[PDB]
């Protein structure tokens, strides 16, 4: 039963790394690895700063080759914002590095 | 005393084993004592705020917490709740939402259950705020907040109780009447284009409740935040009730809520939500629950009423806008959801249904746990001469993926009928005919736009959204008791019929015109319809002055225009040769034996002599804001009829104050002033008292008036929908398509 990144509005984040679409998510937990929607690792979306466009990428680049610390490091924190209400960088919010 | 637990009978729920055990409940306020006496299973208290200091100074964090969790004296609903004290105001009641921010974080952490935030702010655009929510309530956290207390008012709730997937609580008296402060009226999100969903969600009481002490003891608040920890108390102590708890996330437990409600009689529907709070009702709905799609409102009838006002107020026709209803969908089946196919609108033939063609808009996944469906009704040509009833429903599938019970993988699938009813009757005439101008107004939050009367300093912006529905609602309601049919525009002057309607009324414009648009709207007068213009204050130097710090985002904030944009309406009054002026005035004066007050208005710069102009006597409040030295102008022009010289022509009334009809600080109304300004433009007829008055003037020719100009580096094409974001000499984008609609 892997653990999983609940709040995902399309993309869900596994605790072995993968991200796969809501639909091909197992009733276990885990992502469904013999579907091609599933991918290891998934650095898509993220730029050379270690910030990502999506929060499921993010967790996942966070556990390339620990889920507690990815899962609250990748979200938005105080410091991703400026003058207290916009996003430094909308377009990459999420960082883990 | 009186003890709001027991009028609510949670008692019994408590002689039932129910107390809140394991219900992880954080209160987002003011902080609370160390070892306060009234508390139990308190199990952390943290510290957002830049004081160093966990203690509740105010002591609104200790009432708040005691309402949800007090076993002494004044006792709390869930006595037995796992409270979390999360520090994150001052004790003047500041905040920030960086603070939000990482506070928020922590309680994902924690996996908090119902959490309570009894201090809202007006601003929605904050959007790293508004993500922070829904990622919240995406982990399964109720959120319960107030909706504020700037009653009797329209348009003034408050964020995040405005969001779909939070639970906005008002507040009523014991006596079950609403309470005078209690925020009412329609989401604004939507405007212009849209239409608001309805708010609050439920109310409960909010005056004089009794709750905890500081130190101890019980003591008397009054407020919407009062009454939202009255329904946290009930929702912590509901989440106890249920015996199996996955079936109990933010939609289910709205749902709840919703269907258990009492109806106040003789009230709206967007005064008390779907009524009063009824805690026994609720549990009996959830003790058989079953994951299930609900809409709210569940049902449309534009013609029974007080309950279903503003549609009540006036029949539908043919040619008339369309009427939308943003619905809310509540989805208690899974986070993400998804409407399978088309809605389907089913007239019933027997009871005329065909009469009426019903449009669909849609999310494309709700999420998180709700979602909108907003309906847009018109009246067919077949019933352009019929009056009478139209009835018939709508269907809606809403789809989610597989429970972990269900071995089979299968979506889950829920089905939902909308009634529908409404009252068709034959299109009025031109000239009972009013168009409302919704689509040139700019407001917070999205920029800085100030106040229409600068003498109320304690509310320095302008947020209440300039609708028929808010803040001008007794405006609309004695038009319509006077036989005018007032209809809205949220599109720009090329998406309207000028044919069908006689009036055209533009009331504190702040946009920005495109130039086809003043091109279309001179033809359109030239053809026979009606401007009438009513303007508010605008000065460079005066709006330089009325700069202030804004501390939530620790910046200065300069106005991107004054009360109305006056260069631009100056540009569309140019094909007319009329114009308006930069000065300030107020005072009080009488027309016609009836008193008046001119509050913060501009005055006619320049006129065509043919017209009619009423010029009267005032102070200069320019001078007062910017050197508070008194003075008193005599021949002022405020008020200036005409009439277009073509045949068939037109007719273009301007008036240069936009308070006397507005409800927000309303000193005296003008009512009367607009119902006869109406009849001129609807009938030509001038009347008496306008036109026999000493105070006529020869109109101004505007020889030597320095025409008003946009302030230098103004920011105003950061929000504005005409201007391109150029940084500097802002130029209109190309004029966006008229809106469309896919009928069923
Ligand atoms: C009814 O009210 C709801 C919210 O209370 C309104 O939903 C909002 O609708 C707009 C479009 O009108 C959505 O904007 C979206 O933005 C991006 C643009 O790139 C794209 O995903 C879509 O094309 C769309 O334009 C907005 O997300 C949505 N908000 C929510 C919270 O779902 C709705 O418009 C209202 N309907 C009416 C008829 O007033
Ligand atoms: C003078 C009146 N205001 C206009 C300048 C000040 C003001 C107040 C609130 C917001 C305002 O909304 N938030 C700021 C956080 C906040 C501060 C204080 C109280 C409640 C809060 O929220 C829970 C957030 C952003 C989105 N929703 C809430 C913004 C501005
Ligand atoms: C730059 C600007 O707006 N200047 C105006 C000025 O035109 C007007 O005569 C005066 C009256 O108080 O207010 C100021
Ligand atoms: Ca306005």
């Amino acid at each position: 039963q892997c653990r999983n990144s609940i709040q995902g509005k399309h993309l869900i984040t596994d605790e072995l790394g993968y991200v796969c679409e809501r639909k091909d998510l197992l009733v276990n937990g885990c992502c469904n690895v013999n579907v091609p929607s599933t991918k290891q690792y998934c650095c898509d979306g993220c730029w050379p700063n270690g910030c990502c466009s999506a929060y499921e990428y993010c967790v996942s680049c966070c556990l390339q080759p620990h889920f507690e610390l990815c899962l609250a490091k990748c979200r938005t924190s105080s410091q991703s914002v400026q003058h207290e209400n916009t996003y430094r960088d909308p377009i990459a919010k999420y960082c883990y590095g | 005393p009186r003890q709001v637990a027991q009028t609510l009978q949670a008692d019994v729920l408590w002689q039932m084993g129910y107390t809140g055990a394991n219900v992880r409940v954080a209160v987002f306020d003011t902080g609370l004592s160390e070892k306060h006496p009234h508390f139990k299973n308190v199990k952390e208290r943290t510290n957002w705020t830049n004081e160093r200091t966990l203690d509740d100074g105010l002591g609104h964090g200790t009432f708040v917490a005691g309402v949800i969790a007090s076993m002494r004296e004044c006792q709390g609903f869930a006595p037995d709740a796992e409270l979390h004290i999360f520090r994150v105001f001052t004790n003047n009641q500041v905040s920030y939402t960086s603070w939000f921010l990482d506070a928020f974080n922590y309680a994902i952490l924690k996996k908090i259950d119902v959490l309570n935030l009894s201090i809202g702010g007006p601003d929605f655009m904050d959007h790293p705020f508004v993500d922070k929510v829904w990622e919240l309530t995406a982990n399964n956290v109720i959120m319960v907040s107030a909706i504020g207390n700037d009653g009797p008012l329209y348009g003034t709730l408050n964020n995040p109780a405005d969001q779909m997937d939070v639970i906005g609580v008002g507040g009523i008296d014991f006596e079950d009447n609403i309470a005078r402060f209690s925020s009412r009226g329609m989401t604004t999100w939507e405007l212009p284009g849209g239409y608001g969903r309805m708010k609050p969600d439920i109310v409960t009481y909010g005056a004089g409740v009794r709750g905890s002490g500081v130190k101890g003891g019980c003591r008397a608040l009054s407020g919407t935040s009062v009454a939202s920890p009255v329904v946290a108390g009930a929702v912590t102590l509901l989440v106890s009730t249920v015996q199996k708890r996955e079936l109990v996330n933010p939609a289910s437990m709205k749902q709840a809520l919703i269907a258990s409600a009492r109806r106040l009689p003789g009230v709206n529907m967007f005064e008390q939500g779907h009524g009063k709070l009824d805690l026994l009702r609720a549990y009996q709905i959830l003790n058989s629950y079953k994951p299930q799609a609900s809409l709210s409102p569940s049902y449309i009838d534009l013609t029974e009423c007080p309950y279903m006002w503003p549609y009540c107020s006036q029949p539908i026709y043919y040619g008339g806008m369309p009427t939308v209803v943003n619905v809310t969908i509540l989805n208690g089946m899974g986070v993400t959801g998804r409407i399978v196919d088309k809605p389907d609108w089913q007239p019933y033939l027997p009871q005329n249904g065909d009469n009426i063609e019903v449009a669909f808009s849609y999310s494309s996944v709700l999420w998180p746990w709700s979602g909108y469906l907003a309906i847009s009704i018109s009246v067919t040509k077949k019933a352009a001469s019929w009056e009478g009833i139209a009835q018939g429903h709508v269907m809606i599938t809403v789809a989610s993926p597989a429970e972990t019970e269900s071995k089979n993988g299968a979506e889950q699938t829920s089905t939902v009928k909308l009634p529908i009813k409404v009252k068709i009757i034959p299109t009025p005439p031109r000239s009972k005919r009013v168009l409302w101008d919704q689509y040139h107004n700019l407001r917070y939050p999205p920029g800085y736009f100030p106040r229409d009367n600068l003498r109320m300093k304690n509310d320095p912006l302008d947020w209440n959204g300039d609708h028929i529905h808010t803040n001008f609602r007794d405006m609309y309601q004695h038009l319509r008791s006077m036989g005018y049919f007032v209809e809205v525009l949220g599109a720009p002057f090329t998406c309207f019929d000028a044919s069908q309607y006689g009036t055209l009324l533009m009331v504190d414009s702040e946009e920005e015109y495109f130039p086809e648009e003043i091109a279309k709207l001179r033809r359109d007068v030239d053809n026979g319809l009606s401007l009438v213009i009513f303007s508010d204050w605008y000065n460079t130097s005066v709006m330089r002055k009325v700069k202030f710090y804004d501390e939530n985002t620790r910046q200065w904030w300069m106005p991107d225009t004054g009360g109305a944009n006056i260069p631009a309406l100056n540009e569309l009054l140019s094909v007319w040769n009329m114009g308006f002026s930069d000065g300030l005035y107020e005072g009080e004066f009488t027309l016609a034996n009836h008193d008046m007050y001119y509050a913060s208005g501009c005055s006619i710069a320049k006129f065509p002599e043919d017209g009619v102009v009423i010029t009267q006597t005032f102070k200069d409040q320019g001078l007062e804001v910017l050197k508070q030295e008194t003075a008193v102008v005599e021949n002022v022009p405020i008020l200036g009829l005409y009439q277009i010289p073509a045949e068939g022509g037109g007719r273009i009334v301007l008036y240069g104050d936009s308070n006397c009809l507005d409800d927000s600080h309303r000193q005296k109304d003008c009512f009367w002033l607009l119902d006869a300004l109406l009849q001129y433009t609807s009938y030509g007829v001038t009347p008496p008292s306008l036109s026999h008055s000493g105070n006529r003037q020869r109109p101004p020719s505007g020889a030597g008036s320095v025409t008003p100009e946009r302030m230098e580096g103004n920011h105003l094409h950061r929000y504005s929908k005409v201007l391109e974001a150029h940084l500097g000499d802002p130029k209109p984008r190309p004029l966006p398509a008229c809106p469309r609609l896919s009928w069923a």
